[PDB]
């Protein structure tokens, strides 16, 4: 529930999430 | 003191990682919470800031302390109106990619954020501006920027457009210094 990149909640993990 | 930067729409990553490049010293990033587990060589207030109880988190939560937050691999992650607010003490316009929401809750902070909407003009207006995608990515940014702006445009600084990138960038640098003072 959360889509989002470097500047976002998501930080470091930003990049993992896109699968 | 510097406000925080929330651009929105079409580009808004390119935009947020080109005034990052060009202009470090004026504009940063702040640093996110997370519940999950600090990896093997990640750090504590650089990397996030780790939240040990997945409820201590929902207490700060609840509590306003964050401007957004949400749910990832059953983790949990929010970026909080202090770090937010320790990036702007430092002199630096802090770049945020976050919901339209973020701005009212940053604005209730007497943190004043300068919200700008790059507004694309139509479908092929979005594909003069970005020139690395497919009509059909473009249809689906282009439906996502109207209703983003027929729900949040009074949450908007302002409001951009454009022919080209270029053009666009260069109305967000003038839109940020003008309101900067």
């Amino acid at each position: 529930e959360l889509e989002g990149g470097p500047y976002s909640p998501l930080g470091k993990d930003y990049r993992k999430a896109e699968g | 003191y510097a406000r925080p930067i929330i651009i929105l729409g079409p580009t808004k990553d390119r935009a947020n990682d080109d005034l990052l490049s060009e202009f470090p010293d004026k504009f940063g990033s702040c640093v996110p919470h997370t519940t999950r587990p600090k990896r093997e060589y990640e750090i504590d207030g650089r990397d996030y800031h780790f939240v040990s109880s997945r409820e201590k988190m929902e207490k700060d939560i609840q509590a306003h302390k964050f401007i957004e937050a949400g749910q990832y691999n059953s983790h949990l992650y929010g970026t909080s109106v202090q770090s937010v607010r320790e990036v702007a003490e430092q002199g630096k316009h802090c770049i945020l990619d976050v919901s339209a929401n973020a701005v009212r809750r940053l604005q209730a902070a007497h943190l004043h954020p300068i919200a700008i909407f790059i507004r694309p003009r139509s479908l092929e207006n979005v594909l003069e501006i970005n020139k690395r995608i497919t009509e059909e990515q473009a249809r689906k940014a282009f439906d996502r920027a109207t209703k983003l702006e027929q729900e949040f445009t009074e949450c908007f600084s302002a409001i951009v457009e454009g022919d080209s990138f270029e053009e666009i960038y260069h109305k967000v640098k003038r839109v940020i210094e003008d309101l900067s003072g």
